[PDB]
């Protein structure tokens, strides 16, 4: 085979920023190479081909360079339609793709709203629990939730779910779920989760206990 | 499906007299009042066709020679000829072009298809709603690489009919030359029971297919558990074209209206020769008569060994 | 025609049917793309001029020593058993050098050729048989043997290779003029209709002068035009309305 | 008006088998081939193999060779994938893409027409409904300046959940998170507004949850303990 690698797996980009993004391939591919855009939520589409001839009525400022073992991809200025999955492609033998950079809108940072949800009486009533922990409107993703009972860190009983960034503000938002039986819910009296954000000054922690 | 349908009755082959039939217009501009001289693969005057007919029984669809070109005449009731195969060996080793009328539709393709060793359409008959249904078409059973194809806009024909005489005469001329097979056709109404009307009529030009193919053998297409039938009854003529010179009479409406085949016979000859079609009293000179080489020779000088153009 | 991205290999060459539209030769001629552009019944200067009764365009890709047996009346290995013109051709050869587009630095063993033949093949035919050649005077079976072959042979088109053996593409455009209805015609524009005065008439590119007037000849559905016992024409079907 | 339209959404067992479709229009069907891609959950492409509609000759990826199957019926311009004895990891999007018609080299298949995509789920699970719950803060006192509230709609497996507020009257602040497929092989997802405090005596918020493999519309009313 070819094996692709592309060497940002994302990169975060303000709007009118020069963005450069580079794909090498393990053999020499000459200029066999292709690249597309995947805007969330749609097909892919063709934007260079032959690794530096623009295709008909792309934007201007995208353009790719390059042969060789090593190409790059460049958006000459960022424009927030360029917002998405870019994925190199070899022609060479079997057409092979390469693992994808997603671009994102550079923001300055923000602090998560943080919100707790215990478990309705309709939920209990099935007999099982599920506690959710919400964090609105940040802007460096990476942010850590940890999940605890009576003080104990939980593990793998726990999963999140994060939004893709929102178009008019260029923010992300996630909520991590936890859950129990119902005889392990009843058995602890606090639950917490705490989340450890660069948009915080230090770790918040949001709580309650069984009744209130 | 393909089927060998075998409850036929064996004839020799018939022959009929192909009077003054099977010229055509032999290029696409318009002449009036005239008489003019044209050379081309026709089909001779009084040449011998023969005979092929489908009754009670009898079905005669056999594989035939298709050389310099083809004259055919189907004389008719009921649509039973439908069309042909062309091809060289018919069997997928090389293309072949079909051309069938359909009961909706004519299709002419071009293809490299393996056809059945007998290839026919049928005719579900008279079945309960009054009516008659194509459901058969046993004429090929691979079709691979179609370098052409053709399918035309839809009609529907009437697959009914009994009367004691033919209806319809129609008749076809087939060139193949320099990558482009050409058909010129004629429809005429007629009233006969069993030959090939007598009489003139000239075939207008009707496609030019550019179906780049050698063509040396051709079959027609006839329409109709799997054996055990009644074939409609009808006959076709098929004669061969040949490279002649033609005296053509254009008529003032500038329509072909009577020719004369220049090497008929000697008066023939006299008419191509005075430009005229009727020829007065006299003696007349001709074109010289010549006898042609009966083999070739050649004779060279006995040396066997090659001449040193390597040194 | 000119820009499709996989062109067919010679052994089995193209055609494409062109009708029903305004063709603008000054744009092909003009550019210097074209290696070669050889007119043999018109010249590349007056196909603007002029209207066609059909129009063909064959479409194949060879190597550059190869691009001679192309015009008519040739012999050799491509004009024998690959793409033959008839002796009495009228069209253009158009070609160019396609080694951006045919070529591989492996080898690109996708275009194809007819390396044998029993004899040579009547013009515009087209030969796709894969049936083992006999070049001995034995009998030949099967998929291979001694003296048998696979009748086709692969070009190895790399962008290394020597001046001559690089890839060309070739278009050929072939056509009838002057004689019949045309639905292909340069990008003239109409005048109205002048009758009964002496004119420079121009009928689908039948230049002449005369004085036009209302014919009662009735033309059959196939004629364009009326000829003299002179070959002069001296009736025509106008190509707008139809009288 | 160059189109690629295909089968939708597909849903299937272990072991069992798949019948994608492609039907071409806006061109000549047989010019040139057309490519198989498909992409995981959350992950890149992936080249399967392609067809050449003019030929019938096929090619494809090492890992799919002996799997999957392409054919076509040029007479409705209809190319098909047919891809066998299915496993949890070929839950994907599978594309159909046309090889380029113009400009490019002869040899390089690129991806230049795609189709919409079609969803293949292939897992144990049996189609059911969600059961749909609310969520609300801790009790109404405790609430301050902006709230969020929501429902979080649990144990459903027919993928494509819609979540609305209010039948669509409320958007402004509104959220419905990616959905998690749990251990059960049964989806989840959680869905979430900000308001007002001062809003919450005034009027009150509905989600309303339709599922279509399940027929299942339903409306969660979401009030502060
Ligand atoms: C005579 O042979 C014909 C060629 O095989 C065959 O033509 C096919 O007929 C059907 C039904 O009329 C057509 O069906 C399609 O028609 C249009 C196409 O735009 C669509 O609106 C329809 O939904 C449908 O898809 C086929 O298109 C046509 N085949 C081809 C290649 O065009 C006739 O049916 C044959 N006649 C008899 C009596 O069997
Ligand atoms: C006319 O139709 C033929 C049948 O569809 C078609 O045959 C195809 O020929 C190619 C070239 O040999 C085959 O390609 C494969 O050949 C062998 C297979 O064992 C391998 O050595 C090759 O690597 C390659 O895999 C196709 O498989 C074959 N198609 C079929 C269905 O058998 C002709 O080529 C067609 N004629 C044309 C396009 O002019
Ligand atoms: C000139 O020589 C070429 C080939 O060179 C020789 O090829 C061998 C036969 C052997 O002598 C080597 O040492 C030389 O290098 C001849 O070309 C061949 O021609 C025959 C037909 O006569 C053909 O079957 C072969 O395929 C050709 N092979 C090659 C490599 O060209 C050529 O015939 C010689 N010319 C003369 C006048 O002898
Ligand atoms: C129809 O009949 C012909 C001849 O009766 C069959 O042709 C034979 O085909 C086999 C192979 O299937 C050959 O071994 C024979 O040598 C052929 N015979 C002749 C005389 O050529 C043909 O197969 C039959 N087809 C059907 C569908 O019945
Ligand atoms: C040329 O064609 C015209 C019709 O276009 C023929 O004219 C008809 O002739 C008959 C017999 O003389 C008359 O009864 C009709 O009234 C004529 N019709 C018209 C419209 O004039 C004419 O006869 C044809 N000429 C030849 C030599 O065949
Ligand atoms: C068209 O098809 C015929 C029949 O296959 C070809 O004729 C054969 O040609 C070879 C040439 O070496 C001869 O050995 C055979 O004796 C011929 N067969 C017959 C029945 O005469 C013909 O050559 C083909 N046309 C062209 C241009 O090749
Ligand atoms: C036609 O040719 C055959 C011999 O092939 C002969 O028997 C028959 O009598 C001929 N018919 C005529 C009208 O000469
Ligand atoms: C009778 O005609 C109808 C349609 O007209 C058709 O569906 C049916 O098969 C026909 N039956 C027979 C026996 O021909
Ligand atoms: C060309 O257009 C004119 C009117 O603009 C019309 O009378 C004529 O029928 C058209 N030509 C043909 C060949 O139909």
């Amino acid at each position: 085979d070819i094996q692709m690698t592309q060497s940002p797996s994302s990169l975060s980009a303000s709007v009118g920023d020069r963005v450069t993004i580079t794909c090498q391939a393990s053999q020499d591919i000459s200029d066999y190479l292709n690249w597309y855009q995947q805007q969330p939520g749609k097909a892919p589409k063709l934007l260079i081909y032959d690794a530096s001839n623009l295709e008909t009525g792309v934007p201007s400022r995208f353009s790719g360079s390059g042969s060789g073992t090593d190409f790059t991809f460049t958006i000459s200025s960022l424009q927030p339609e360029d917002i998405g999955t870019y994925y190199c492609q070899q022609y060479d033998n079997l057409p092979t793709f390469g693992g994808g950079t997603k671009l994102e809108i550079k923001r300055t940072v923000a602090a998560p709203s943080v919100f707790i949800f215990p478990p309705s009486d309709e939920q209990l009533k099935s007999g099982t629990a599920s506690v959710v922990c919400l964090l609105n409107n940040f802007y460096p993703r990476e942010a850590k939730v940890q999940w605890k009972v009576d003080n104990a860190l939980q593990s793998g009983n726990s999963q999140e779910s994060v939004t893709e960034q929102d178009s008019k503000d260029s923010t992300y938002s996630l909520s991590s779920t936890l859950t129990l039986s119902k005889a392990d819910y009843e058995k602890h009296k606090v639950y917490a989760c705490e989340v450890t954000h660069q948009g915080l000054s230090s770790p918040v922690t949001k709580s309650f206990n069984r009744g209130e | 499906q393909c089927v060998n349908l075998t409850t036929r009755t064996q004839l020799p082959p018939a022959y009929t007299n192909s009077f003054t039939r099977g010229v055509y217009y032999p290029d696409k501009v318009f002449r009036s009042s005239v008489l003019h001289s044209t050379q081309d693969l026709f089909l001779p005057f009084f040449s011998n066709v023969t005979w092929f007919h489908a009754i009670h029984k009898r079905f005669d669809n056999p594989v035939l020679p298709f050389n310099d070109g083809v004259y055919f005449a189907s004389t008719e009731k009921s649509n039973i000829i439908r069309g042909w195969i062309f091809g060289t060996t018919l069997d997928s080793k090389t293309q072949s072009l079909l051309i069938v009328n359909n009961a909706t539709n004519v299709v002419i393709k071009v293809c490299e298809f393996q056809f059945c060793n007998d290839p026919f359409l049928g005719v579900y008959y008279h079945k309960n709603n009054k009516s008659w249904m194509e459901s058969e078409f046993r004429v090929y059973s691979s079709a691979n690489n179609c370098t052409f194809e053709y399918v035309s806009q839809p009609f529907l024909m009437d697959l009914e009919g009994k009367q004691g005489n033919f209806k319809n005469l129609r008749e076809f001329v087939f060139k193949n030359i320099d990558g482009y097979f050409k058909i010129y056709s004629k429809h005429t109404p007629i009233n006969l029971v069993r030959d090939l009307p007598q009489g003139f009529s000239a075939l207008e030009p009707l496609v030019d297919l550019p179906i780049g193919i050698n063509i040396t053998r051709f079959q027609t297409l006839l329409a109709l558990s799997s054996s055990g039938w009644t074939a409609g009854a009808a006959a076709y003529y098929v004669g061969y074209l040949q490279p002649r010179t033609f005296l053509l009479k254009y008529n003032e409406n500038g329509t072909i209206t009577d020719a004369v085949d220049c090497a008929l016979d000697p008066l023939s000859e006299t008419k191509c020769t005075l430009k005229s079609f009727t020829v007065e009293k006299g003696i007349y000179q001709t074109s010289n008569f010549r006898v042609q080489p009966t083999e070739s020779i050649v004779r060279f000088p006995n040396i066997t060994n090659l001449c040193p153009f390597g040194e | 025609v000119f820009n499709a991205t996989r062109f067919a290999s010679v052994y089995a060459w193209n055609r494409k049917r062109i009708s029903n539209c305004v063709a603008d030769y000054s744009v092909l001629y003009n550019s210097a793309s074209f290696s070669t552009f050889k007119c043999y019944g018109v010249s590349p200067t007056k196909l603007n001029d002029l209207c066609f009764t059909n129009v063909y365009a064959d479409s194949f890709v060879i190597r550059g020593d190869e691009v001679r047996q192309i015009a008519p009346g040739q012999t050799g290995k491509i004009a024998d058993y690959n793409y033959k013109l008839p002796d009495d051709f009228t069209g253009c050869v158009i070609a160019w050098n396609s080694n951006n587009l045919d070529s591989k630095v492996g080898g690109n063993y996708n275009y194809l050729y007819r390396l044998f033949r029993k004899s040579n093949l009547k013009p515009f035919e087209r030969d796709i048989s894969t049936e083992i050649y006999q070049a001995g005077s034995t009998p030949c079976n099967g998929v291979e043997g001694f003296n048998c072959y696979f009748p086709l042979q692969s070009y190895g088109f790399q962008p290394t290779n020597g001046v001559g053996y690089q890839p060309y593409r070739v278009v050929v455009l072939s056509f009838e003029l002057l004689h019949a209805p045309a639905t292909v015609c340069g990008p003239k524009k109409s005048t109205n209709l002048v009758k009964n005065k002496c004119v420079n008439f121009n009928f689908n590119g039948l230049t002449g002068t005369g004085v036009l007037t209302e014919s009662n000849k009735k033309f059959l559905p196939f004629q364009q035009f009326g000829r003299d016992i002179a070959d002069t024409t001296d009736a025509v079907r106008d190509p707008q309305t139809l009288e | 008006q160059v189109q690629l339209v295909q089968s939708g959404a597909e849903v299937k067992k272990p072991g069992a088998s798949v019948k994608v479709s492609c039907k071409a229009s806006g061109y000549t069907f047989t010019g040139t081939y057309i490519h198989w891609v498909r992409q995981a959950p959350g992950q890149g492409l992936e080249w399967m193999g392609w067809i050449n509609p003019n030929s019938g000759g096929t090619n494809f990826a090492q890992i799919f060779q002996g799997r999957v199957t392409l054919t076509r019926d040029t007479s409705i311009s209809t190319a098909y994938m047919d891809l066998n004895r299915l496993k949890s990891d070929d839950t994907a999007v599978y594309y159909c893409a046309r090889d380029r018609v113009l400009y490019g080299r002869s040899f390089g298949w690129y991806f230049d027409v795609w189709g919409a995509g079609t969803t293949v789920t292939v897992s144990s699970a049996s189609t059911k409904g969600p059961s749909v719950f609310p969520l609300a803060p801790c009790s109404r006192s405790t609430s301050e300046s902006t709230a969020a509230l929501g429902c979080l709609v649990k144990d459903y497996f027919p993928e494509p959940v819609t979540v609305s507020w209010n039948s669509g009257a409320l958007t402004s602040g509104v959220h419905t998170f990616p959905a998690v497929l749990q251990s059960s092989g049964l989806y989840s997802l959680s869905s979430v507004v900000t308001v007002p405090s001062s809003s919450l005596g005034t009027k009150t918020y509905t989600c309303n949850v339709d599922h279509k493999p399940s027929n299942t519309k339903v409306d969660k009313r979401v009030e502060s303990k």
